[PDB]
């Protein structure tokens, strides 16, 4: 089952960061609680404003972390995709003279 | 060089702060101060008010800042009642007779 | 006019983020106003310090977003540039034996 690790790693890392991205919802980020309503329930808004910032600032940052990862990770796949499209064109469709490009 | 541009006349602050009678907090008469030039340094220098408070502006920077229309709310309340009305703070005065944004 | 989309997309995305980067100047970011002087002319400094943070923290972050985008986006162009330099060398200057590399 380890031959497909390359694929298996891609699928995992995607599902990985999603889990991480989700678990970031449950973190306090310095706010009094991770449930967005509890801060609204317990506290009068004027103070709760500052609290929700630490959630937003935390979460909103936590997206840019996730987004930036995907961009970087996609740029790898984008490179790997061309490698395939190169092989598919040269190796499959033609015959390759490039030593050990096709294996 | 600095070229500050202003549009003079005179703003009747003296009538507002030295009106023999002041309206009740629940019902008050808005007064429009406009088409005039207002100096806040003279009010600060006189220091007739027991305390000078600016939630919004800074009193020293009031002269630097420009406000097209000045509106004054005149009411009489106890000193403890003045403490109740503040931005971000719930007060008995805020709850019924008057509200501050 | 759609044949040049590849170029047209590059030029747009650059001018895109710049617009976005500019429009970030007009956002409150939790501060009382987006004009850096108003916070100074409508608030004694000691408090205005904390306000300008939310501008700076917001804006300073908003650069790193823009910068990181450019880095990532340039790394794509950097990959596309080599593809050209590869074609220019192999395809134009030589004759390519690579099937469907030159089209
Ligand atoms: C109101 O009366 C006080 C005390 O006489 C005076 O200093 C002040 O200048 C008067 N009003 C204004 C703001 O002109």
């Amino acid at each position: 089952a380890s031959a497909l690790g390359k694929l298996q790693d891609v699928v995992n890392q995607n599902a990985q960061a999603l889990n991480t991205l989700v678990k970031q919802l449950s973190s306090n980020f310095g706010a009094i609680s991770s449930v967005l309503n509890d801060i609204l329930s317990r506290l009068d808004k004027v103070e709760a404003e500052v609290q929700i910032d630490r959630l937003i600032t935390g979460r909103l940052q936590s997206l840019q972390t996730y987004v930036t990862q995907q961009l970087i990770r996609a740029a790898e796949i984008r490179a790997s995709a061309n490698l395939a499209a190169t092989k598919m064109s040269e190796c499959v469709l033609g015959q390759s003279k490039r030593v050990d490009f096709c294996g | 060089e600095s070229i500050v541009r202003f549009p003079t006349n005179l703003c009747p602050f003296g009538e507002v702060f030295n009106a023999t009678r002041f309206a009740s907090v629940y019902a008050w008469n808005r007064k429009r101060i406009s088409n005039c030039v207002a100096d806040y340094s003279v009010l600060y220098n006189s220091a007739s008010f027991s305390t000078f408070k600016c939630y919004g502006v800074s009193p020293t920077k009031l002269n630097d800042l420009c406000f097209t229309n000045v509106y004054a709310d005149s009411f009489v309340i106890r000193g403890d009642e003045v403490r109740q009305i503040a931005p971000g703070q719930t007060g008995k005065i805020a709850d019924y007779n008057y509200k501050l944004p």
